[PDB]
């Protein structure tokens, strides 16, 4: 049937483009950040815990786990 | 700590120098930035504290309230950048160096080593303000309003510094570090006692304390968006800090002391969101929620037990967020209105549905929803009541009821219903209000995902 | 009564100037699209991309300072030592009673 | 609903209420037909009894205390329509019901669609700009003086005249919008 | 265009300026606290073969 | 829903379909414009009791001040289009 009528409602054109632009900004920069997290924890991360030699001293940063972290 | 000082005045050079059409994005941009420089001070240690030197420190209870109040300028920035719309450069540019200083004040007043520097920067805080709400102010009560704010506050502290150089005389020091370690019990006399209360008196009155609190309707209502963004968000936490700070040389008459204070902060959170109900403005009904949510913060820090101060600094925080968002969706609605009145514009849903959501948002976390920040500072402070007292948590069932009550209620009067039919001039939502209401709600989903960041030093 | 019935002179009360009508893609920032748009390109840049994200990774990786992991490993370390010398764990004295000089009362 | 009310209820208006309402009432009483029908009949004979009644302070005393029986067995869970004002479907479609001004604020890639109901919108909004100001001298010439007397309003008289105050009377929504 | 957009963007360099001039007087300030370097009881430590001061 | 949409020939077939089985009027000489009060010789109990069956069978109900003032079928089924808003 041929009753198509036309529905009266708000412009959502506006709440789309803000909808859009947040979630390319947010992308953006999460995309790049969420790769690099990825490929320190394959290929670098998770150091392992050992004694410390005798007669050496570590640095502050030598202290902790995650490689972002030190 | 200069690292963050230097940037936020040379903040005011830059906007004095600024094109005359570039004041706004210049300020925008620049203060985003100090924000991110502000993060570094949340790292903090299970010692002592971040002594950077002799002036200033940073504490787990000062860094969350630094980054909030650097956070909160280009919300400030954004919100004002419509209602100045048709003003003058220079006028502009004095509202922009006002915000500037009010952040500048703030964040010396957080870190401040000092009793009377914390003092005297507490105070300083207050002429920025006050000239905020008198001059860019829209009714003709903004007068009324700014004098019982000013009033108010110099009447609760001035007894403060007679008592703080009377400390410092019989001491010998006001440095907190010197404080802490050196603290020495108070006799249960006459001369304690007052000293007591002018110690702890002038920190009740911003809370404030539901006796004390007629000011606040006033200073929100009168105030542009800008100014009860700063009254809801960062100037009412000033007390608490204070009363954190200050505690520790009270004891152990706070227990005996405290008392009148512990009965009005029990029964005013019940009076105020019950005035809540029947109210026919939305800022005032904001204003009266901010009263309820800091007379229970008053009582998480008048029982002074670990689980109350981190309850304390995770409430302070969930809701200066909150109440920024709450006061902004209503100036969303007032810019379209021009009555600030929730009887009158009705259901802006249909009309606004993206905004509808932002309100249920706002409505949800003002209602304290798990595992949002806002319950688990709630949680936190009852179940410490429940240990001070068992009776305590029937009051607190009533508060948490009411506001959800109320709370709900301001999302059905204004959004749900039938839409005025002679109001036309609703006009969709501009991006800048949505990346408003994204930018105040983020942080708070974002910081329940891990709370220990705004925990306190009692982690 | 001859008054003009005018207190003063006084300009009329403008209307209110929608951003939408002279401009669509507003962007509710200002009347000047440059300056609207751009201003909308930056806010969204420094405080989403920047802060919101480059911020909250940050403060997911902070080091340690707190010492939690340290102070786990020092508990089991010592509790690992106690079980085997048959100590009963956690002693209820904070510090030890020798070197504690108590005022005798002899009341 | 859609005439204007009047400054009173009549003794005749009263009576064919009260007799609206009984009548409702004893359905919702009778669920099946055949003794409803029956019933409803018998209350029928029982009301034309007092018809031809011409005492006034009679006719005050008949259906105000047929009222106060009508109180005493009023069913008090009576059907309702469900579009009723006391129906289940009162008002279930009034979120969909979005005002025709709010079509001035599309942007202009949406009104890119539908162009020829943009174009019967514009010619409409021509017709009530002139409209509404020959209404408005039309309301003021056939208004009495002193202000109205009953909210009901006068038609059309001339040729090229329309209904006043027709703007917002012709412009409904829809009853189901979506 | 060089010596055009420097005199309206000039501006911009200010808040940057700052903050590199606050990082430099906090070390300054940090400076005159080293009356108690590799003194305390809990990090007396013996320096390196080729260390002069612990932290700067 | 799938409710067919009903028009102004299938308004005025169900009314002169109930009007034609109210056995108080003979089929024959009612009309659309004819009068209730006059042209029919009919109450106006006998109105209102056609209000009740025009409610019962549109399944809606007609406030009482706009039915005390309905005497005619085709002024009925004008007023029943502007209700449900039918097109032809
Ligand atoms: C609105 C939006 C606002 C956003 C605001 C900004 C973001 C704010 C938050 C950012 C914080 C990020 C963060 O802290 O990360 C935490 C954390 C960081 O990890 P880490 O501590 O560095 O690593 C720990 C170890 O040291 C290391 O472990 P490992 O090295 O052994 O692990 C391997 C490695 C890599 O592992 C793998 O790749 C493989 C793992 C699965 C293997 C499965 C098998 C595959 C092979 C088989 C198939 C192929 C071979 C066979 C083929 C034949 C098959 C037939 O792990 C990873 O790489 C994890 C990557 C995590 C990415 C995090 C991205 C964060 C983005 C932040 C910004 C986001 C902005 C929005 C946009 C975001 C983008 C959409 O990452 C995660 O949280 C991962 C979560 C995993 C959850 C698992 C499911 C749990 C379900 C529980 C709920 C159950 C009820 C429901
Ligand atoms: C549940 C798992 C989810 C996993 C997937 C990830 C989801 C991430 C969502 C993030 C939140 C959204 C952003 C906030 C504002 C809204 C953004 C927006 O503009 O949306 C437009 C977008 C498109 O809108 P449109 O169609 O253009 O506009 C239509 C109209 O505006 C009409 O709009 P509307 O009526 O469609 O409204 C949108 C919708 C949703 O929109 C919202 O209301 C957003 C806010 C909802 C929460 C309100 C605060 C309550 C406190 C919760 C704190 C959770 C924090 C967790 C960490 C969060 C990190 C960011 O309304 C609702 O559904 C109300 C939901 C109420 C939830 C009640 C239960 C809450 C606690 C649930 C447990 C959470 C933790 C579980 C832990 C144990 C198991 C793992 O709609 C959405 O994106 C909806 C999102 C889906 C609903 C999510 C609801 C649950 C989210 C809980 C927080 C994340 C939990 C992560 C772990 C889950 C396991
Ligand atoms: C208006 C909105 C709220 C504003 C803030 C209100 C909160 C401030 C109120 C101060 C709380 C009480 C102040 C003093 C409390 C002392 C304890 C006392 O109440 O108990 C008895 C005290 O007895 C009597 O109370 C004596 C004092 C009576 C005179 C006080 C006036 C009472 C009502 C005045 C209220 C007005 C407050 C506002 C003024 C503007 C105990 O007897 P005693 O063992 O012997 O004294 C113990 C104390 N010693 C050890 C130092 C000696
Ligand atoms: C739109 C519809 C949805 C689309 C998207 C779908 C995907 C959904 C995923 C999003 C959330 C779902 C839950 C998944 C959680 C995984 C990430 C989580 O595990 O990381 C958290 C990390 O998040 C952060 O901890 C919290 C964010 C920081 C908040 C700071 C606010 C940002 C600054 C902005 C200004 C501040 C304003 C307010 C002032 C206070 C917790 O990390 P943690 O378990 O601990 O340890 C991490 C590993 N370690 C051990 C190596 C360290
Ligand atoms: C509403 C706030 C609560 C008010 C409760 C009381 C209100 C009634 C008091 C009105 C003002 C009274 C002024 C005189 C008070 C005298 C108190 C006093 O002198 O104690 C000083 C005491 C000891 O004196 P010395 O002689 O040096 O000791 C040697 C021998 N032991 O030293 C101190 O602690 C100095 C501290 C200053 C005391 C504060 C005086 C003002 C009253 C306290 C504040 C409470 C009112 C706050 C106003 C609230 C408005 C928001
Ligand atoms: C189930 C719940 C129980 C409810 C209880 C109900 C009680 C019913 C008994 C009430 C008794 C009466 O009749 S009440 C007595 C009221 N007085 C009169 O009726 C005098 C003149 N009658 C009129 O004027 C009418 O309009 C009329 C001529 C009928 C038609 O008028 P039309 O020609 O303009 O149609």
């Amino acid at each position: 049937h041929g009753k198509r009528l036309f529905i009266i409602k708000p412009s959502g054109f506006y709440d789309r483009r803000f909808l859009k632009l947040m979630r390319f900004y947010i992308l953006l920069t999460g995309i790049p950040v969420a790769i690099g997290i990825t490929l320190v924890n394959v290929f670098i991360g998770e150091a392992e815990l050992a004694d410390i030699p005798e007669g050496y001293v570590p640095e502050h940063w030598e202290y902790f786990k995650h490689p972002i972290s030190r | 700590m200069l690292k963050i000082i230097i940037p936020t005045t040379m903040l005011l050079p830059m906007t004095w120098m600024s094109k005359h059409n570039m004041i706004w994005i210049n300020a925008t941009v620049h203060s985003l930035l100090i924000s991110l420089i502000s993060l570094s001070l949340l790292n903090q240690l299970g010692e002592n504290s971040l002594n950077f030197s002799l002036t200033f420190f940073s504490d787990s209870l000062s860094a969350p309230l630094l980054v909030l109040t650097t956070w909160l300028l280009p919300l400030m920035l954004m919100a004002s950048q419509s209602h100045l719309s048709k003003e003058t450069t220079t006028r502009k540019k004095l509202y922009i160096t006002m915000l500037i200083l009010l952040q500048l004040f703030l964040i010396m007043t957080f870190t401040a080593t000092e009793l009377i520097l914390f003092y005297i920067l507490f105070e300083a805080t207050l002429v920025p303000t006050l000239i905020i709400i008198t001059r860019w102010g829209n009714q003709t009560e903004r007068l009324n309003a700014g004098l019982y704010f000013l009033f108010y506050t110099l009447a609760g502290s001035l007894p403060l510094l007679v008592a703080l150089v009377y400390i410092q005389n019989t001491t010998g020091s006001l440095n907190f570090l010197i404080i802490h370690y050196w603290s020495h019990p108070l006799s249960n006399s006459w001369s304690n006692i007052f000293m007591w209360l002018a110690c702890i008196m002038a920190f009740m009155v911003k809370m404030p304390l539901y006796g004390l609190h007629l000011w606040l309707p006033k200073a929100h209502v009168e105030a542009p968006i800008a100014g009860s963004m700063v009254l809801a968000a960062v100037l009412l936490k000033l007390g608490g800090y204070g009363m954190m700070r200050i505690t520790t040389i009270l004891n152990p008459l706070t227990n005996y002391m405290a008392y009148p204070f512990l009965m009005l902060s029990m029964w005013g959170m019940i009076m105020t969101s019950s005035i809540c109900l029947r109210q026919t403005d939305l800022k005032s009904l904001i204003a009266y929620s901010s009263v309820s949510h800091m007379a229970l913060v008053i009582v998480a820090i008048m029982i002074q037990t670990p689980w109350s101060f981190m309850g304390a600094t995770a409430l302070m925080i969930a809701h200066g967020l909150t109440s920024s968002m709450l006061f902004c969706l209503a100036n969303t609605n007032y810019e379209r209105v021009h009555s600030r009145t929730m009887i009158l514009a009705r259901g802006l849903q249909t009309l606004l549905p993206l905004m509808a959501t932002w309100w249920l948002v706002a409505s949800l976390t003002n209602l304290a929803l798990p595992p949002s920040i806002n319950l688990i500072g709630e949680l936190f402070i009852i179940t410490a009541s429940f240990s001070w007292s068992n009776i305590t948590i029937i009051l607190m069932g009533m508060n948490m009821m009411i506001t959800a009550l109320y709370s709900l209620y301001m999302l059905i009067t204004t959004q749900r219903g039938k839409y005025t039919h002679h109001i036309n001039n609703i006009k969709p939502s501009f991006t800048r209000e949505n990346a408003l209401m994204a930018l105040h709600i983020l942080p708070l989903l974002l910081l329940t995902l891990n709370p220990k960041m705004i925990l306190g030093p009692l982690y | 009564p001859p008054e003009p019935t005018i207190r003063l002179q006084e300009d009329p009360d403008p209307e209110d100037e929608n951003l939408y009508e002279k401009n669509p893609d507003s962007h509710g920032y200002d009347k000047d699209p440059i300056v609207d748009l751009w201003n909308m390109r930056v806010v969204f840049f420094f405080g989403f991309s920047i802060v919101l994200v480059l911020g909250s990774t940050f403060v997911a990786y902070l080091p340690d300072y707190r010492m939690q992991e340290w102070a786990r490993r020092e508990a089991e370390r010592l509790v690992k030592y106690r079980e085997a010398n048959g100590l009963p764990l956690m002693e209820s004295n904070c510090f030890d009673p020798n070197k504690i000089q108590l005022p005798e009362d002899e009341d | 609903a859609f005439s204007a009310p009047a400054a009173y209820l009549t003794h005749q208006q009263k009576v064919l209420r009260l007799y609206k309402r009984a009548l409702r009432h004893l359905e919702s009483w009778c669920v099946h037909r055949d003794k409803y029908r029956y019933f409803a009949c018998l209350m029928r004979a029982r009301f034309d009894e007092h018809k031809n009644e011409k005492d006034m302070v009679k006719a005050t005393q008949l259906l105000r205390q047929a009222e106060e029986e009508f109180w005493y067995g009023q069913h008090p869970q009576p059907y309702i329509f469900p579009e009723s004002p006391g129906g289940t479907s009162y008002e279930r479609y009034e979120c969909y019901k979005v005002p025709e001004w709010c079509l001035d604020d599309w942007h202009p890639s949406e009104k890119a669609m539908y162009p020829d109901y943009f174009a019967k919108r514009e010619q409409w909004k021509r017709l009530r700009r002139e409209s509404w100001e020959r209404e408005v001298k039309q309301l003021q010439e056939e208004t009495p003086p002193g202000g109205p007397r009953t909210e009901a309003l006068p038609p059309a008289r001339k040729e090229g005249d329309l209904p006043p105050l027709w703007w917002h009377i012709v412009t409904r929504p829809r009853e189901r919008p979506m | 265009n060089v010596l055009q957009i420097v005199r309206d963007h000039w501006v911009h360099i200010l808040v940057p300026v700052g903050f590199v001039f606050g990082c430099y007087l906090d070390r300054r300030s940090d400076e005159k606290l080293t009356a108690f370097r590799n003194k305390s009881l809990l990090f007396k430590r013996e320096l390196r073969p080729n260390e002069e001061v612990t932290w700067k | 829903s799938d409710a067919p949409p009903l028009t102004l020939e299938a308004i005025k077939d169900r009314v002169l379909y109930v009007l034609k089985l109210y056995d108080k009027i003979d089929p024959e000489k009612l009309s659309v414009n004819s009068h209730f009060m006059k042209d029919l010789g009919l109450d106006s109990l006998d109105q209102v009791e056609i209000i009740m069956a025009m409610e019962d069978e549109f399944g809606f109900e007609i406030p009482d001040i706009d039915a005390e003032k309905l005497m005619c079928p085709q002024e009925i089924v004008d007023y029943i289009a502007d209700k449900k808003d039918v097109y032809e």
